[PDB]
């Protein structure tokens, strides 16, 4: 249960920062794009959110591997935990569903 | 929020 249908982005940094720890993550729905979903992760005490691409042919973060499913998206991240890099290079880890 | 830029 790392899908979290109910909470916004605010809603979702409250609860990694109180429930969470570092390597915690959910997905959430994507406000700047209505339908869609985003990732929300915790490393080293702040949360970094990370948007889902669906184009209607497969699921990706607006880049890298394709997906058929959003479950598979997330359970490939949390196998390859050096796959998942920011535009400065450092590693975001999906480590811990917040369920 | 701050949201990364990956790659």
């Amino acid at each position: 249960r790392w899908f979290h249908p109910n909470i916004t982005g605010v809603e979702a940094e409250n609860l990694l920062l109180t429930r969470g720890v570092d390597g915690s993550f959910l997905a959430r729905p994507s406000k700047s794009n209505p339908g869609d979903f985003t990732l929300s992760v915790r490393r080293n005490g702040a949360v970094t959110h990370i948007k889902i691409q669906n184009t209607g042919d497969y699921y990706d973060l607006y880049g890298g591997e394709k997906f058929a499913t959003l479950a598979e998206l997330v359970q490939y991240y949390m196998e390859h935990h050096g796959q998942l890099k920011e535009k400065n290079g450092d590693v975001i880890e999906l480590k811990y569903p917040l369920n | 929020l701050n949201y990364a830029q990956l790659w």
